[PDB]
């Protein structure tokens, strides 16, 4: 933020953003609040 | 009480691990280093030829 006008909230992209391998990188968690994650549509069918 | 501790000092010092994760870069123990991580030196053999 130069001004703090600038510097605004970067949000995650819609494409790739998300990424299955991030995450909490320590087993003494925190425990936050504000969690995302990614999920499949109804129209795939279930595989393990 | 029902729960008795003896708090001793000890000459900690690890000979040949090293860190791989540590919170921050500062000393002086707190609640966030109580996590970090270790893994031992790669193995040398040094000998004549």
């Amino acid at each position: 933020a130069t001004v703090a006008g600038a510097g605004k909230e970067i949000f995650a992209d819609k494409t790739f953003q998300p990424e299955p391998q991030v995450g909490e990188s320590q087993w003494n968690e925190a425990d936050a609040t504000a969690a995302g994650g990614r999920v499949l549509k109804k129209t795939t069918p279930m595989k393990p | 009480p029902t729960v008795v501790l003896y708090s001793e000092d000890v000459n900690m010092e690890t000979p040949d691990t090293h860190l791989s994760y540590k919170p921050k870069m500062g000393d002086k123990n707190a609640k966030v280093m109580l996590g970090q991580q270790a893994m031992p030196n790669r193995p040398n053999y040094i000998a004549f030829r």
